[PDB]
């Protein structure tokens, strides 16, 4: 291939990058203490309040519900408001984040049922609060879920800034859209397929590493 | 009188249906005794230890701790009267994240200790139940009584007056039973910890509790000593759970032999069940060279608690037809149940 | 909304029903052999074949990894040659089944590994032949984890197919695209996001019903 | 007879690692009769057991089952050869996705056989171990015995005469374990059922068992019937498993008052260990009346087999001092360990 279309796939690695750990950053930001609040407010739990956990999971069932790009193409006037552009890497992030919190907000709720219920009880034995159990009981046991739920949510999301660069929010999404769907190039389409592919096994790889880490 | 339950109900609702866990029960304590409480599965036993502690809160009662009324508590002031009560579970239920030293010192650390204030309490501790040496194994690679015995040492961090045990002894194997129901005990001798325990098994009541209820269907049914309990069984339900579940063996060798009425030249096979009598009792011994009566034990089991025998007994009776019933009688005129099983 | 719009939308969520409901049975039909294959050909297993499974695996696990936009655009070429037209559903219906194959194909090997070890003794204890076990007793064991793999991969299908319709193919996935990306029709676009969200819910539904009453 | 294996060796291979569980050890169970194989944790008896049905294949040797070796390599000729002998696990291994009657009737579906017929087998197979009431439940829902007792059914459904039971009361609680080996002798002597087993319990052999043999590091170091095996316990180990099955205590209300040097107006703590004398001679009786002295019995387990008495016990003998020194040596000297564990 030629020379400064090589340096083009340079320019999308970074963007593709920067969309999935930026947006999957603003993902845990909201989903981790909804996914939390979700965990708590499970009937039979501290603080069991079953009321709140039927509107809470409904939400976030409604929205994981929908698939992707319509959720991308429908938020397109709330993303142009919220940013002020609608196109581009700032207003990539938004689209992606809410289809992204929702996502780990299960996971989260998942991964720290893992947790055995007597945890919970010898952690009010002792006398904790509530945001103490939070902070050193429950985190720190699901941490090496919550983990992998990094792993798991980063790699879809770079799934996302594909579909993504199709309505022109991204690189290796756009490079490969504009390349392969009108006017296919052999080369370079397989160059972006296969660095994408590559991208995810370093970040899968880079979740397992993580996990072993923090493991049993 | 350190812990102590005045009528205690509660009932949870679940689909427009209440269940009452627990009926109108008082429990007694006193200061530095271990105190059982056996009862039917999920009668009632599985709520009412944790009333104390306040992780079920009462429908209708009063619960005094140390002197203290702990449903006015609320939410800021429980918090400073459960350091007083420590409590350990069936599953050991402790977090695998961190070390033996760190689960130890956790209760210490919502108290805000300082720096070297927990590494001195807790290798101490740590040090009490055993376990030494292990300070930085996780949880993942101890075993069932040494899982157990960081949960001890976690209970104790506080320096509590109560402790509350649900069903330690369950996960633990025949052995390891034997060695934690210890090291309760040796702590109850050591520092004069009040203990409270609801236990499926009959072994444990036995071994450690001074005096142990029976509950079921979610009411105090009987409240007295060990010693009482097993000796004169009271209510037709703990006879069940307690004179059904020992033994009466019965061997096949001999089941061929057996006779419903007398044989030329024989002697009679009988068991004695032992009613709660005294150690300082020779019965047997006297019963032996007064009547001349060769009592010869075939099968046997018999247990200690509060200072009398109890238990059955499988054996053969030789001697004469003149001294023979007058042995028996003596015995059953001691209190000594007595029953002919054929002859041999 | 409009007179024609409707009949329009109507056509769409056929479409889009056609390309899941297909790229599922299709999918399933493909991958169900390679997901009982995956699960033999674990070195603790029936087969063993540990030299395989190295392999059968990590082609599994390269296929699934690519993101299905990428693989979809990569796959145009391909597909124009296979059906013969290069759009439309008949069209994409192959990308849809390539890509959740894989998706599939390691479902069903965890899925099928939730069964307890020690209940294929039992089978061996009674005598039956391998293909007996996978008949009787490993299948129908595992079959409430089937139908909640299937409903899975249903509706992760209804998402390809929104995709499908951004390049190519039709189904809710054009009307979306076509009504407001380009320009913003409140009215279409809420209604195809509506349809969606009601058609998984309708998926989810009859999905959960068929996981509880095979229990 | 029948279930016969000669010098059965096997070497566990995962790679380049070679470790040998079994080497070169036979064993031989007559027709109609319950074999117990006791060993340590995982030491072959779990590999060894396996070995009859054929589940893992030895590297060398021969299986004599019902007159007929299997060693042969015989593809599906197994079929009927596994059908005569059926099996249960530790973990009952049931089908979550049939009832309790069809996971009886699954292993006669495998043989084409009717639906009538079959139904024949079920039914009175259910009612053997009291499963006729809950005919229509699912594993889900069954206790701990009751989803034995399905399997129970379950290896019987073909008529076998060879029943292998892998660890069978292992996870079931005491009361259970003593309910399900009491209906796995009764179909030991009804039909005559072969019954090879293995249990980390010794317990499990002593409960039933006529013929026993302790599996150590791989190799059968010790061989012979049960009534022999307590009677002559060789082995180092063995003895050791057998030494298990005592649960002395010496309770806490005695360790308070026990001494070490002797006090004024006490008695010694005895404790005394038959090592299976007999059941004829009286030896505790008679050492009361012939030095007068009184065995009081604090505690004690002893059982009967082969003819005579043993076990434990714990006394405290009150008297003279001449007296009791006689009478405790006297003991001695008729083959009764003595042991003074102090004073009181």
């Amino acid at each position: 291939m030629s020379e400064p279309m090589m340096w083009l796939l340079v320019r999308g690695v970074w963007e593709t990058l920067a969309m999935t750990f930026v947006s999957g950053f603003f993902g845990f930001v909201i989903g981790l203490p909804v996914g939390v609040l979700l965990y708590v407010t499970r009937p039979g739990q501290i603080i069991a309040n079953a009321k709140l956990y039927r509107t809470v999971s409904a939400i976030v069932n409604i929205f994981r519900s929908i698939p992707f790009i319509i959720l991308l193409v429908w938020m397109i006037p709330f993303t142009r408001v919220i940013v002020g552009t609608s196109i581009g890497l700032q207003a990539a992030i938004v689209p992606l984040t809410v289809g992204a919190a929702p996502f780990i907000a299960r996971m989260v709720e998942n991964a720290l049922l893992e947790i055995p219920t007597g945890l919970i009880e010898a952690s009010r034995a002792m006398g904790a609060t509530p945001m103490q159990i939070v902070r050193k009981v429950l985190l720190p046991e699901a941490l090496p879920g919550l983990v992998n739920a990094a792993t798991i949510t980063l790699i879809t999301l770079v799934g996302y800034s594909a579909m993504g660069g199709a309505v022109g929010a991204g690189g290796l999404g756009q490079i490969g859209y504009q390349y392969g769907y009108i006017g296919y190039n052999a080369t370079v389409m397989n160059t972006v397929l296969v660095l994408l592919v590559i991208l995810v096994y370093l970040i899968q790889f880079a979740g397992d590493r993580i996990v072993r880490a923090v493991t049993r | 009188h350190m812990i102590k339950l005045s009528n205690i109900t509660k009932v949870f609702h679940q689909g427009t249906r209440t269940i009452q866990a627990l009926n109108n029960v008082s429990l007694h304590v006193p200061a530095g005794q271990i105190y059982g409480v056996i009862g039917a599965s999920g009668a009632g036993k599985s709520t009412l230890i944790r009333c104390v502690n306040l992780l079920e809160r009462p429908t209708e009662g009063s619960v005094l701790v140390d002197g203290q009324e702990l449903t006015t508590l609320s939410e800021s002031e429980l918090t400073k009267a459960r350091r007083q009560i420590g409590m350990i579970f069936q599953h050991f239920n402790l977090l695998s994240s961190r070390t033996v030293f760190g689960n130890v010192a956790l209760p210490l650390e919502l108290d805000n200790t300082p720096k070297d204030e927990v590494k001195r309490r807790v290798t101490e501790l740590l040090s009490l139940v055993g376990l030494g040496d292990k300070h930085d194994s996780y949880p993942s690679n101890l075993s069932g009584g040494q899982k157990q015995r960081v949960a001890i040492a976690r209970a104790l961090a506080s320096n509590p007056k109560v402790l509350l045990c649900d069903q330690a002894t369950s996960a633990l194997d025949p052995a390891t039973t034997r060695s934690i129901l210890e090291l309760l005990k040796d702590i109850n001798r050591r520092l004069g910890l009040t203990i409270l325990l609801i236990t499926h098994e009959m072994d444990v009541v036995k071994r450690i509790c001074d005096c142990v209820a029976v509950i079921s269907n979610g009411e105090l049914i009987e409240q007295d000593t060990v010693s009482e309990v097993f000796s004169h069984p009271k209510t037709p339900l703990a006879q069940k759970f307690i004179q059904s579940t020992l033994h009466l063996d019965i061997p096949e060798d001999y089941q061929e032999r057996l006779q419903a009425e007398p044989f030329t030249d024989c002697v009679p096979m009988l068991r004695l069940e032992f009613t709660g009598q005294s150690v300082d009792a020779p019965l047997l011994s006297e019963t032996a060279r007064r009547f001349n009566v060769n009592n010869n034990i075939i099968s046997a089991q018999m247990d200690y608690a509060g200072g009398v025998k109890f238990g059955i007994m499988l054996t053969e009776m030789h001697g004469t037809q003149q001294d023979t019933q007058a042995a028996i009688a003596w015995l059953q005129e001691h209190h000594v149940k007595v029953e002919v099983l054929g002859y041999v």
